RNA sequence: GAAGGGCCGCGAGCCCCCGCGCCUGGAGGAAGGAGAAGUCGUAACAAGGUAUCCGUAGGUGAACCUGCGGAUGGAUCCCU
RNA sequence: CAUCCGGUCGAUCCUGCCGGAGCGCGACGCUCUCCCCAAGGACGAAGCCAUGCAUGCCCGCUCACCGGACGCGGCGGACGGCUCAGGACAACGGUUGCACCCCCCGCGGCGGUCCUAGCCGGACACCGCUGGCAACCCGGCGCCAAGACGUGCGCGCAAGGGCGGGCGCCCGGGCGAGCAGCGUGACGCAGCGACGGCCCGCCCGGGCUUCCGGGGCAUCACCCGGUCGGCGCGGUCGCGGCGCGCCGAGGGCCCGACGCCUGGCGGAGAAUCAGGGUUCGACUCCGGAGAGCGGGCCUGCGAGACGGCCCGCACAUCCAAGGACGGCAGCAGGCGCGGAACUUGCCCAAUGCGCGGCGCGCGAGGCAGCGACGGGGAGCGCGCGAGCGAGGCGGGCCCACAGCCCCCGCCGCGGAGCCGAGGGCAAGCUGGUGCCAGCAGCCGCGGUAAUUCCAGCUCGGCGAGCGUCGCGCGGCGCUGCUGCAGUUGAAACGCCCGUAGUUGGCCCCCCGCCGCCACGAGGAAACGGGAGCGCUCCAGGCAGGCCCGUUGGAC
């Protein structure tokens, strides 16, 4: 057969089972309006994100403090989480991701990262900068909206040398 | 039911310890009988390929191997699918190269560099003694080799040294507690240690336990247990002399060399 | 208790479970073959046959109105059956002697709504869609 | 073709198992050799190409065959007369049909002709002076092509004497 | 050593008979369901105007009636 | 990632079902800006097939024409590719064995052959001359080659057969295991040898075989008669009722036989989602079976082979009417059928296979084309002025040739639909019609305000996607092991005895056995989980950096 039935592929969010509620429809349009989110499947993709993670520290968890695997997996998991941004630094306990949720995922957006640095004006103002090639990462032009930047990667953020 | 023997191989079914990727394509290379098995060898060409880089296609590997550049155990071998196993001597004279083809700890075929001195000989595992025509006691190896006429004092699962040029046994190693071993197969190969203990039972397996050098302790049945000397290898081993690292110290050494 | 609860009774678990999963209609239905037998469509999404007589039928008791539809013949079983097309004045659109395609209600087989014994919609007529006839999205100019 | 499979039986229930493949050429067989003792015509030997190219041979008629006295070691060739019991069955030994186990009468003139002059088991030397000697036969005619035996000894040779004798 | 012939073995196809499974016509007979604002009476719900019901047997245009035995889910938790 | 809501009444609490709300697989319908990945005549027609392609290569043998042709000879064509008809103690999955077996290439050994050897004999093919027939097909005569055929120079060597151990058992060639080999008395001269290979071992593969698992119906309760076992021969690569003769009578069954049915290929796995589970598994890897139906056979190590031959049956073709010829469930394409499914394209450059020394071939495979099955990423503006997209014209990079992505220059098309607005369930204003026309999954609306029909305004949900139909999971503690119910709602046999079956008080300090728990060996990946790595992110992939654990692909 072709090669190309090996490839691999899979979703990346869920639809909630009761659509149609008040408090919901309204927390998600004020994320929305908060980040200037185009549609409701990033929501959904951030929950996605944090539903494994969050399994991921329960089944960890439930075992051993002295357990070779709970060791293993926690380590790599906070090593992750720390060098993503999204768990504070000082936190080095599987406890405190229990504890996180969405908006610290959308804090670490490229869009917030530039906003909260005086770059641009607005969240809109944001997208609509990095949609024209003007801000780059690293000396590398990124376009990318839902792009996430590492902490490490905070202070290298500018704009696009060669961009007008 | 096929009507005869196979002759091709998808690349999903080859071993995994060759290393193959999935996207490569939809075959691997066949392996022809010779001296080693199919499970337990591995394709002239991919060492000279995937691994030294010398080559970067098939069509190359053919070329260099029909102008006589490597040689086998003293011979030069032009068969790409030729298979390559375990204590085997490689040798490219245009380069000064000389490797001995042994197991890494993770269970995986590795090229030890190797001096002028130990590269006359090889190790062999004799598993089959038997009367040939005329009566004539026989020999017989992992490696597919028969020897005529040998020393009465040698028996099975013993470890044989012969010269390269000649097929001629200079000295041999018995099977017996104290004896430093190497593991070629199942969970443990590529480990290194002596033998504490030997358990047998009518009409089934024979179970080995030895001892790494830090203390720790396996097994593995007899039909993968060699041996490779006295208390002390005969030939150059890996960097690393047989320990097995646990994940923990492995994800460490990755972090390390990041 | 009233259901063995021994160690070594697993066989007359799975065997009273056997008997007695065949007294949910459902389950029998969907299990049992004879409705499959029954159902003119086979255990298919729709099925393509000819209209041969354009009727109306009354309603129930409580509501007063005489409903539009047409008797079918299914081409790969030569049986019959009744199929009502919905949609408002879509009955001039539909001819005498007109290849259709009909799909089922909501529910599926029983009848819907205050319709007496009908369980088949009409969708296309001629390779049009009814509902885009409906909205004048196109023309049957070829019939 | 004739065929040896074991899908054509019934199960051990008494049951029809049902059949899934056509014939095989690894399970089959062939007609038997039948081979005749002569008693155009001639010593008459086939061969049989077989499964991986080995060669069997059957014969279809012969008429000697080397025979052994055990007791005193003594061993010729010698032409066989007749088959004279069978234990399979009697048609066999109407029609003179050789095959493993089956008795015969040979030819006494290879052991006369240097025996009767020395002490051994009377029953022998009997026979000997006589025309015949019982024997046996103890190859597969039919699979190598050859009719050999040995010369009855104790016990079954009372047995087969006391078989034949009435009749 | 060819054509050709004889006997056995593998075994197609056709004929005959038997059995199994799935569909199907049929005068007449008989059930059920739906539709309407049809004709004859009032069996049940109140002691429903003869308390109701169960089993069995017979009878009658129809619901039903009567005989033997039983129950209260009765219209009675109450009398030397 | 442990959720409920509307409907029996004049009102109320229950049982109990109907309906709604989510995910996935397909089909239908509306619509559609850009990029990346990607399935694609399987769904009671394993129905029928014009047209073209899908297996060749070359060492040996040249007085052929000017060595290339051609032919003999050798290797290969039994792999690969397609499909799931048939088959329900079978296939298949895990676990044993052959001390009952066969095996090409390849690797390593070994290599003694009874009774013209400066090199043996005769032919055929191609080719020349003469010819038949519509076609397909061949005939006769004639010089010539071999790593072709036959004969065969030589120190005895194939198959098979007879004899050769013990004294209760156990304590080398080799085993757990009297298995191998050898000697000796007779038979027989098989194979190798006109440029030396018979034979042995290993390897891959196959054949059978132990143990465990392996669909439904009891309106199928008894079934089998080579069926069960024993003796003997035959045949087979080989064990064996595998076949034949004789003897005896057995074997299986509520722990479900036998029979019947299946729109029945199996597994690795997929969908769904608290935990326990339910349903599916044509299709990527492994294994099996088949090539219109049913049978038979040659060549060969290997086929009961069908892009090999012979016959019967059902179809089909050409005929200058005597004869000849075929098998797409291989790639494209066509008819029929159906709700349902693409170009009669280019190339071996990559991965491999066959042959072979500086290479050929391969509809395997790769590249492109159609493609809203489907998955992933951006966008139809921000602001009081600037900026960037798509698109076009050119240059690079890439590519077997070309596109595509990406980069560089000059001009610069900014486009949203599908459903709904009484409740469940988020979202209301005029005009018509008048229980008609129509809506409505359920409750219900419509007999002059119609908050529900048809229109306009406005509003809501998702969004380049939205809606409708059928199926599966969930909802459902409405199949209940976890975990239902049984006075009155549906449901305790009229009662007793009783075999299979299920369940059985307390007690021994340690031994053996079964279950049980833990650890371990051994055994494919892919999928799933999971460590590390900025394909610009992502779906993905196993990469990659320079001053790399032996860079890595752990488990
Ligand atoms: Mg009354
Ligand atoms: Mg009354
Ligand atoms: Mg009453
Ligand atoms: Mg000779
Ligand atoms: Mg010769
Ligand atoms: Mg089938
Ligand atoms: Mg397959
Ligand atoms: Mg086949
Ligand atoms: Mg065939
Ligand atoms: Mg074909
Ligand atoms: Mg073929
Ligand atoms: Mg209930
Ligand atoms: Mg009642
Ligand atoms: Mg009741």
């Amino acid at each position: 057969p072709r090669i190309s039935r090996h490839r691999n592929s899979s979703k990346t969010y869920s639809t909630p089972k009761k659509p149609f509620t008040k408090p919901r429809l309204d927390a998600e349009l004020k994320l929305c309006g908060e980040y200037g989110l185009k549609c409701k499947r990033e929501i959904y993709r951030a929950r996605y994100m944090l539903a494994k993670i969050r399994r991921t520290a329960r089944n960890l968890l439930t075992l051993d403090e002295n357990d070779i695997k709970r060791r293993f997996e926690g380590a790599a998991l906070l090593r992750r989480l720390h060098m993503l941004g999204i768990l504070d630094e000082e936190k080095d306990q599987l406890d405190y991701v229990l504890g996180l949720r969405i908006e610290d995922i959308f804090k670490r957006r490229l869009q917030s990262v530039i906003v909260e640095s005086k770059l641009a004006k607005s969240v809109h103002h944001a997208r609509n900068m990095i949609k024209a090639r003007h801000i780059s990462v690293g000396g590398q032009i990124v376009n990318i909206p839902s792009y996430m930047v590492r902490i490490s990667n905070t202070s290298r953020v500018a704009i696009a040398d060669t961009s007008s | 039911m096929a009507r005869g023997v196979r002759k091709h191989l998808k690349r999903l079914n080859a071993p995994k310890h060759w290393l193959l990727d999935k996207m490569g394509g939809i075959w691997a290379p066949r392996p022809t009988n010779g001296p080693h098995g199919l499970r337990e060898c591995i394709p002239l060409i991919l060492i000279l390929r995937n691994r030294l880089h010398y080559a970067n296609t098939y069509a190359e590997t053919s070329m260099i191997l029909q102008d006589k550049n490597v040689l086998i155990d003293g011979k030069p071998r032009t068969d790409p699918t030729f298979p390559v196993g375990f204590m085997d001597v490689f040798e490219i004279p245009k380069v000064h190269k000389t490797f001995r083809v042994l197991y890494d700890v993770k269970g995986r075929f590795t090229l030890v560099p190797i001096q002028s001195n130990e590269a006359g000989f090889k190790l062999c595992r004799v598993q089959k003694i038997f009367l040939g025509d005329k009566g004539m006691p026989y020999l017989s190896t992992h490696d597919a080799r028969t020897i005529r006429f040998p020393h009465p004092d040698i028996k099975t699962n013993d470890t044989i040294k012969i010269n390269l040029k000649t097929g001629k046994i200079d000295e041999w190693y018995k099977f017996d507690i104290g004896k430093i071993v190497m593991v070629t197969g199942g969970r443990n190969c590529g480990r290194i240690g002596t033998i504490q203990a030997i358990d047998k039972h009518m009409g089934s397996y024979t179970m080995i336990r030895m001892k790494d050098t830090e203390g720790t302790e396996f097994l593995t049945r007899l039909c993968n247990v060699f041996v490779i000397g006295n208390d002390s290898p005969a030939v150059a081993i890996p960097t690393t002399k047989g320990i097995r690292p646990d994940i923990i110290k492995n994800r460490e050494l990755r972090l390390r060399s990041i | 208790m009233s259901k063995t609860s021994g160690l070594y009774t697993a066989r007359k678990l799975r065997t009273v479970r056997r008997v007695n999963r065949w007294a949910d209609k459902k389950y029998r239905k969907a299990h049992l073959g004879t409705w499959l037998k029954a159902n003119p469509l086979e255990g298919a999404c729709m099925a393509r046959g000819i209209v041969t007589q354009k009727i109306g039928i009354s309603a129930k008791q409580p509501n007063s109105a005489v409903r539009k539809a047409v008797r079918v013949q299914l081409t790969k079983n030569s049986k019959k059956i009744t199929a009502f097309v919905p949609r408002d004045g879509s009955i001039t659109y539909i001819d005498n002697n007109d290849e259709v395609l009909v799909a089922g209600f909501g529910r599926a087989g029983r009848a819907v709504g205050d319709i007496p014994g009908c369980r088949f919609k009409v969708i296309k007529v001629a390779g049009i869609g009814l509902l885009a006839l409906f909205l004048r999205k196109r023309e049957k100019r070829a019939r | 073709g004739i065929t040896h499979d074991k899908m054509y039986k019934r199960s051990k229930t008494g049951a029809v198992q049902g059949k899934w493949h056509k014939k095989r050429k690894y399970n089959l067989g062939r007609q038997p050799a039948n081979t005749k003792l002569i008693v155009n015509e001639g010593q008459k030997i086939s061969t049989i190409r077989c499964r991986g190219g080995n060669i069997k041979r059957r014969a279809l008629r012969l008429s000697h065959g080397s025979f052994a006295w055990g007791s005193a070691d003594i061993s010729h060739k010698a032409r066989i007369l007749q088959v004279v019991y069978n234990s399979t069955s009697n048609e066999l030994v109407r029609t003179n049909t050789l095959v493993k186990g089956c008795v015969v009468q040979i030819d006494s003139a290879p052991f006369k002709s240097a025996l009767s002059n020395d002490t051994l088991d009377k029953e022998i030397l009997d026979q000997i002076r006589g025309d015949h000697i019982l024997a046996r036969i103890s190859s597969r005619p039919g699979q190598v092509g050859t009719a050999d035996g040995y010369i009855l000894e104790g016990p079954e040779l009372l047995f087969y004497q006391k078989k034949l004798a009435p009749k």
